């Protein structure tokens, strides 16, 4: 059948953020605005109710010494005001082993999840092109469908520049590999599964067969081959023998087959360098500033 | 769908009825075997499973 | 005196947070290893989740004269296997995977199988690929005339689409459903969250009582010396009631009847500290 | 400019000319040339400091500028190394084949530039409170 | 489901049960005003007021990132007042501010009576709405 | 607008890369910035180095010692091998216990050759 290939999904290129993965975008958020949070709670308590010196810019600066575990220059001296440096102490013990601890389990166990799963997962985007054969049933096949997602599917690849057809098998596949994959090229699912067990070992087939066909032994018209044959082709299926013979070709005979955890690159944590210097520089702004408002 | 009761050699059930001539097609599941192929004639597959 | 009692606190909160973090990162990295079965080879080495066919028809038949040998492996468990992972009627079959959770994994035809995921309730679905492939078909009864018309529309049918718009009319069209995140969510470390939020409204409720307490009293000796007799005589009697009536330790020792998994124990206990 | 395959010592520039693409650095090329920029700066305001001494802000205004060439330097290492490491990843994997990417020695310089010019700062900035807590 | 906007409900909810303590100790202290004194409610209205600018100055941002407009454009109009009302009457003095100078008069009181009704009205209204949609969300 | 020179900045610095603060800190909003994300660079280069020495620890702990031949049977990383001429290549061809098949089935189909001709040869491959 018609099915999908593209190359097997590379570990990344970690974009400088990356810091920030082992927690959600929906904790991190949280911790921001249960930081404010706490820091005005304790202002309150701090202030009024008093026992005093934690201003609303020294309650804060608490709970940025409370947060980043490097302590704290100034105790809360109250019942009320030691509950709020007593809960929001317990936060952050938890909050960074759990930091440690999930991102201790990225680096141990990497699995890498493929963009696609299906034809729909293709059609329900953009950001990945497609490719087919310029002349052959692949070709045709989507253009005198009418199923509508096969019809989607046909409108990009009608238009979308630059040129999404190739003219031969091995284009389309060094079209995948020299692409990093954007490029998702359609052969028929017996080409993809050779593909994918010949050297170099780079591309996969993903999701099911599209559309569904087959191949024959053929004899000529009213010839008297035409009986054993086809009662042969169905004695082979029934005893295994097209499919052992299957498992040789494509499989057995053949490439990859059935790690190390290298150190931290520099790109890993280089989203923490960017916020190091602009924190600094947004800092030296508020030196002029505060220097010419005196 | 079909059966060949070796004890008295008669197909059973639709390909029981398609044989002993009280069918003339079989617009159904019917799975295609060999010993299914060799007594009565199976289109090309409608459905790959 | 005292930088000893300060002493050995701090290391005993160094061995108990890096038993938490150095724990909490051996859940989740070995939770993170669990794949889910993908292929007929993934359900080979799993002793654990069980496989499944129906008792009479080809789907046994497939694997009894198998040598794929990744088939024979599977069919080496299936004969010799307590209880039966034969169920008898596909309804069964279904209803097992239905209720015994991750553990049962029935083999069955590939159209039969879309048509019970995508029909109520949602409970189940396909993995992997197809192990063999069959094939329906028309059949003509044996040289009659409609044998080479019915072949040659059911390949006119075939390319034109009739024969997948009449799939997805009934396996998808009709159904009743549609059709990771890899990092913590604010459900795992859920409580936290309460016992900050929990924590405050405790601190500005103690923060009103403060409030009116040290306040409204600016507009001892003899209460320590009744509480403490009044704490001790109550607390000697409260080890001594807890010594006696044997209740420390219950045991439900049971064992497990794997149907519905059925809990039913052997035993109990409740062992004071002399007194069985 | 190839020093082994294709052995003549040609100096392409990856501007327009021709896996090794090289326009990884071509994103973070600017970078090391703005901190050379604003330590350009930096150095005309060095020394008409020490030729009059009458105004006032003359060592630290400078001594921003120094600091700056230095803020902007690491954000320019970084880009760099960065821009080479995600280019040694995405590379299809061959265990037939080995990518080292051993530093030369300019840029063993611009890490020691760091070092010198941020020196140069603090030495300037201490220059200003000497100078203007006097006069 | 405890999401981001379901915390977000918890927080200003607790945050908001010592708003009502702010108003109550801002209505009582008037209450010593005109019955019953400048400089000292001076002193002590000057300061309850700067937190209750700025605590429901936070409850706008926070319902911005929690993506819930309709407890958004709640709030603004009584932002659209605080707004204002950091315009409105920035008597003198070059100091923080606030609600002193040179008060028992009639028209800054009815302006002070303004406050005292209005802000306990929206706080205990805004206490009762952040229960519904606290408790709305988590059993959803 | 001190104890706030080099001698006492490479102080508040070290005394944050570590994790341990010192009795010195900024009471600035120009410096509780340059304070502040210092300290989240050091949350995050700590936390990358303890949850990156438990990924060493934890991979080089799963290596297991190859101790059977269905051990030896998965591994596409370790080789292989068998003298050219003998009863140890005939055992195989005709082995139908079926882990010494997909053993046969490596050793046809690989490059380079991974029969040695000589016991001599095989073991100096060793
Ligand atoms: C009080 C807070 C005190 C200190 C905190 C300082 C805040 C952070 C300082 C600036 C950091 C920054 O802003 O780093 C610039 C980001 C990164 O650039 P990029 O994501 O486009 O990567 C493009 C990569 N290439 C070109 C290959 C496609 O750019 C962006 O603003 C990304 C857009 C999202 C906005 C968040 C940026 C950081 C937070 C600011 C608050
Ligand atoms: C506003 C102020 C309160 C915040 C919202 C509380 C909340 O939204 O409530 C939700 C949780 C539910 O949790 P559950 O386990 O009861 O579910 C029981 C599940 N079912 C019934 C099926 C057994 O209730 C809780 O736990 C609330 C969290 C506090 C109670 C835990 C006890 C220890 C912590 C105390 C906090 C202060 C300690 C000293 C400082
Ligand atoms: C004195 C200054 C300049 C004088 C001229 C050079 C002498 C020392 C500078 C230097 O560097 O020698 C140059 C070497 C280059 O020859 P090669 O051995 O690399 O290639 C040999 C292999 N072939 C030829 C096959 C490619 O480059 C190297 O040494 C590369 C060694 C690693 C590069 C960075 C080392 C320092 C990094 C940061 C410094 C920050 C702290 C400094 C205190
Ligand atoms: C910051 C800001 O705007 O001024 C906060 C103002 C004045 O600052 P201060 O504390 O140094 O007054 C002097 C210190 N004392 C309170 C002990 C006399 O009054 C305050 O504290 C009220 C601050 C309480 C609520 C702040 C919430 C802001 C967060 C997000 C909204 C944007
Ligand atoms: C104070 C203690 C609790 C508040 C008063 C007790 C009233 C019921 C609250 C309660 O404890 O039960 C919890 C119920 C949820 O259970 P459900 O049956 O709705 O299932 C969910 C079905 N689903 C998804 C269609 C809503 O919450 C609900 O009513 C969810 C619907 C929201 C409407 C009532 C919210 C609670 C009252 C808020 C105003 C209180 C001011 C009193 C003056
Ligand atoms: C962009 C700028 C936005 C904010 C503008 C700051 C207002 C400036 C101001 O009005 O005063 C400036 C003061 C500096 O005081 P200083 O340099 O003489 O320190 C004395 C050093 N010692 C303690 C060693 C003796 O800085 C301050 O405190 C600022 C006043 C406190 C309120 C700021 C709270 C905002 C918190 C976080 C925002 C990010
Ligand atoms: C405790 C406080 C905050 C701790 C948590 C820090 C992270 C905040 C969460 C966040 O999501 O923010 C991260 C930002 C960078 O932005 P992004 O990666 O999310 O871009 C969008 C990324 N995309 C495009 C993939 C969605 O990292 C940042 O710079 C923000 C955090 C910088 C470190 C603390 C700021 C120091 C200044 C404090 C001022 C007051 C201190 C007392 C005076
Ligand atoms: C104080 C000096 C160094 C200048 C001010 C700080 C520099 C580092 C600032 C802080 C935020 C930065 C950014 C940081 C990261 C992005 C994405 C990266 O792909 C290229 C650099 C780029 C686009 C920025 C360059 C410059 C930048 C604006
Ligand atoms: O020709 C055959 N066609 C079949 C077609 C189907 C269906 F899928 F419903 F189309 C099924 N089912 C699948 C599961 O068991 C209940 C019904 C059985 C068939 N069988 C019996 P087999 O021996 O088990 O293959 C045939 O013999
Ligand atoms: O009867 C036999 N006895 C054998 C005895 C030995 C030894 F171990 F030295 F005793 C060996 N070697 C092992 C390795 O190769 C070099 C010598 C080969 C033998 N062979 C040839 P085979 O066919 O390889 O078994 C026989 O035929």
């Amino acid at each position: 059948g018609i099915s999908i290939m593209i190359k097997k999904p590379q570990k990344s290129k970690p974009g400088v953020f990356s810091f920030l993965d082992p927690l959600a975008y929906e904790i991190w958020m949280c911790i921001v605005f249960a930081y404010i949070g706490v820091s005005v709670v304790l202002f309150l308590v701090s202030r009024f109710s008093p026992y005093n010196e934690f201003g609303i810019f020294n309650s804060l600066w608490f709970s940025l010494g409370a947060f980043m575990q490097q302590g704290c220059d100034i105790s809360p001296r109250s019942l009320s005001g030691r509950i709020v440096g007593g809960v929001w102490w317990f936060f952050t013990l938890i909050i960074i082993s759990s930091y440690t601890a999930n991102l201790a389990a990225f680096l141990t166990v990497e699995r890498m999840v493929s963009p696609i799963e299906s034809a729909e997962d293709l059609s329900k985007q953009t950001e990945i092109a497609y490719g087919t054969l310029d002349s052959g049933s692949t070709k045709e096949f989507f253009r005198r469908s009418k199923i509508a997602v096969f019809d989607k599917m046909w409108t990009y690849m009608r238009s979308a520049e630059p040129s999404v057809f190739v003219r031969t098998t091995a284009e389309g596949v060094a079209r995948v590999r020299k692409s990093k994959g954007k490029y998702a090229y359609l052969l028929e699912s017996t080409m993809n599964e050779y593909i994918e067990q010949r050297k170099p070992c780079d591309t996969m087939k993903v999701g099911g067969n599209l559309d569904s066909k087959g191949y024959g032994i053929a004899t000529p018209k009213g010839s008297s081959l035409g009986t054993p044959v086809n009662l042969a082709v169905l004695k082979l299926s029934e005893q295994g023998v097209l499919d052992k013979l299957k498992n040789k070709w494509w499989y057995d005979k053949g490439e990859c087959g059935a790690e190390k955890t290298s150190a931290l690159s520099l790109s890993n944590v280089a989203g923490v360098f960017y916020i190091l210097v602009g924190g600094l520089g947004l800092a030296m702004l508020v030196a002029l500033i505060e220097f010419c408002y005196k | 769908y079909g059966a060949r009761d070796a004890d008295t050699k008669i197909w059973n059930g639709m390909v029981g009825e398609l044989v002993y001539g009280k069918a003339d097609i079989a617009i159904a599941p019917l799975t295609i075997t060999l010993v299914r192929e060799e007594v009565i004639d199976f289109s090309k597959p409608f459905m790959s499973l | 005196s005292g930088r000893i009692v300060g002493g050995v606190w701090w290391f005993f909160t160094l061995i108990i947070i890096s038993s938490y973090t150095a724990n909490l990162a051996a859940f989740l990295t070995v939770e993170r290893m669990v794949s889910p079965i993908e292929s007929a080879e993934d359900l080979s080495k799993q002793t654990e989740i069980a496989y499944g066919t129906l008792d009479s028809g080809s789907t046994k038949e497939f694997f009894r004269r198998s040598k794929i040998a990744v088939f024979d492996k599977m069919w080496t468990y299936m004969r010799s296997a307590e209880p039966s992972v034969f169920v008898r009627t596909t309804a069964e079959g279904v209803a097992r995977v239905r209720k015994s959770k991750g553990k049962y994994a029935y083999l069955l035809e590939s159209t039969m199988n879309e048509y019970i995921e995508q029909r109520k309730p949602c409970d189940t679905m396909k993995v992997g690929g197809n192990l063999d492939s069959k094939g329906y078909g028309i059949a003509t009864p044996k040289g009659s005339s409609l044998g080479t018309p019915v072949n040659l529309a059911v390949l006119k049918l075939s390319e034109q689409g009739v024969l997948d718009k009449l799939k997805n009319k009934w396996w998808y069209d009709k159904g009743e459903c549609g059709a990771k995140t890899s990092a913590l969510s604010l459900s795992n470390v859920a409580g936290v969250f309460y016992i900050l939020v929990g924590g405050l409204g405790l601190a500005m409720l103690v923060a009103l009582i403060e409030f009116c307490y040290k306040s409204r009293a600016e507009a001892g000796r003899k209460a320590l010396t009744l509480l403490s007799s009044v704490f001790a005589v109550c607390g000697l009697g409260l080890l001594g009631i807890a010594v006696s009536t044997d209740y420390w330790l219950y045991l439900e020792e049971g064992i497990i009847l794997p149907q519905n998994q059925s809990t039913e124990v052997k035993m109990s206990l409740h062992s004071g500290l002399w007194r069985v | 400019c190839f020093l082994a395959g294709e052995e003549r010592g040609r100096c392409f520039t990856i501007e327009y000319v021709m896996v090794n693409v090289l326009k990884m650095i071509r994103s973070a090329t600017p970078f090391p040339l703005v901190s050379l920029f604003f330590m350009f700066i930096g150095f005309i305001l060095s020394n008409i400091g020490h030729i009059r001494p009458h105004r006032t802000i003359l060592a630290f205004v400078s001594g921003i500028f120094f600091i700056l060439s230095g803020l902007s330097l690491v954000v320019g290492l970084v880009l760099y190394i960065s821009s080479i490491n995600d280019e040694m990843l995405n590379r299809t994997k061959d265990a037939e084949t080995y990518f080292n990417y051993k530093y030369g020695w300019s840029f063993a310089f611009a890490a020691i530039s760091f070092l010198l010019t941020e020196s140069a700062g603090v030495m300037s900035v201490y220059l200003f409170m000497k100078r203007y807590t006097a006069e | 489901a405890f999401t981001f906007a379901a915390f977000c409900y918890m927080l200003t909810l607790v945050l908001c049960a010592s708003l009502i303590f702010f108003v109550i100790w801002h209505i009582i202290a008037f209450d010593e005003l005109r019955t019953d004194n400048i400089e000292r409610i001076c002193c002590l209205l000057r300061k309850l007021v700067v937190p209750e600018y700025s605590i429901h100055g936070l409850f706008c941002l926070m319902f911005l990132c929690a993506a819930e407009w309709v407890t958004l454009g709640l709030n603004i109009p009584l932002l659209f007042y605080h707004l204002w009302r950091y315009f409105h009457r920035p008597a003198d003095g070059s100091e923080v501010m606030y609600d002193a100078v040179s008060i028992m008069n009639a028209d800054i009181l009815n302006y002070c009576q303004k406050e005292s009704w209005c802000k306990l009205a929206f706080y205990l209204l805004s206490f009762f709405y952040y229960l519904y949609s606290m408790v709305y969300t988590l059993v959803s």
